[PDB]
């Protein structure tokens, strides 16, 4: 259970997906890992455009981390030196931080979710 | 270099731009997860067993469970998707209808996706013999199967408002790659 994947994950439950509720979901930690994975700029860069970063805030809120951009970083040079750092930082957070065990708690219907060893389960 | 023409799933994978983002809907052992590396995927499976078979055999994957129609993809944010052998198993024309639209409901505008179903060609709705473990033991049981007739396939993205690009048969199969319709 990669960060990232909180941004492509929702509710089941057919009344907040029709009410626009589902997403995105609140995310609490019991355990986390980090696992080596290697590190690609251009995919990064990329997947900045399939990401809802006020989605990506939150949950890095939610898990306890403040430290990401306001809004969704404009970089047109993967490789530039003065993107290394901010890019090296997200490579951190989105794809080498793994939730082993934890909730995602949906705020509309009030059910709660459980990530275990390591994967999430959506079923009533 | 491989010799053997890729089978159409692996080829439609491999046919994917570089870092696009997709969805397998009832990715079971996880099976095709791995075939492009550029591609980020998703994958869920109704079945609980089959899910976390498919993380012990690569961690890499990011796998989760949740019903194949009731899912927990948000809509309109995928490239790609595959529905690979999963919606033969809805009994009713209604719910396999609804399950071809899950799978739209997941693209992009200009997302494709591959969907894949037993044929008929190989009465449409038949018993196979299934492995189950229940206690421990493996039973075998029967479970039901719709096998699809020429066009019934195309017919079922078009009723759901879906745009069908390409179709064709492979290994008593048939296969779809369909995109939302020009409406929506
Ligand atoms: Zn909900």
């Amino acid at each position: 259970m990669k960060f990232l994947t909180s941004n492509f994950v929702q509710c089941a439950s057919k009344q907040c997906v029709s009410s626009g509720n589902a997403f995105p979901l609140t995310f609490s930690a019991l355990e986390m890992v980090q696992q080596e994975a290697e590190f690609d700029p251009e995919f990064l860069v990329s997947m900045l455009e399939r990401i809802d970063w006020a989605a990506l805030v939150k949950v890095a809120n939610d898990l306890g981390n403040e430290s990401l951009p306001d809004v969704k970083p404009e970089i047109d040079e993967p490789f530039a030196e003065g993107n290394q750092g901010l890019l090296q930082e997200l490579h951190s957070l989105l794809i080498e931080t793994c939730i082993v065990e934890g909730t995602m708690k949906c705020e509309n219907c009030g059910h709660t979710y459980f990530i275990k060893n390591s994967i999430p389960n959506f079923l009533l | 270099t491989r010799y053997k023409p890729w089978p159409i799933v692996e080829k439609f994978l491999r046919d994917q731009k570089d870092h696009s983002v997709g969805v397998d809907i009832g990715c079971g052992n996880g099976k095709y997860m791995g075939v492009n590396n550029k591609v980020f995927i998703v994958g869920s499976d109704r079945s609980d067993e089959l899910v976390k078979l498919a993380h012990d055999m690569d961690p890499s994957r990011e796998v989760v469970v949740c019903d194949a129609i009731d899912n927990a993809h948000p809509e309109g944010r995928f490239d790609f998707a595959i529905s690979i052998a999963v919606i033969h198993h809805f009994s009713t024309p209604e719910r396999r209808r609804e399950a071809v639209r899950a799978i739209l409901n997941t693209l992009r505008p200009d997302g494709r996706a591959l969907i894949y179903v037993w044929a008929l060609e190989q009465d449409q709705d038949v018993m196979v013999p299934w492995v189950k473990k229940v206690d421990g033991v493996e039973e075998v049981r029967y479970r039901y199967y719709h096998l699809y007739r020429e066009g019934e396939i195309t017919s079922d993205v078009e009723a759901s408002g879906g745009k069908v690009l390409e179709t064709g048969y492979e290994k008593d199969n048939w296969w779809v790659v369909a995109k939302r319709g020009d409406d929506w």
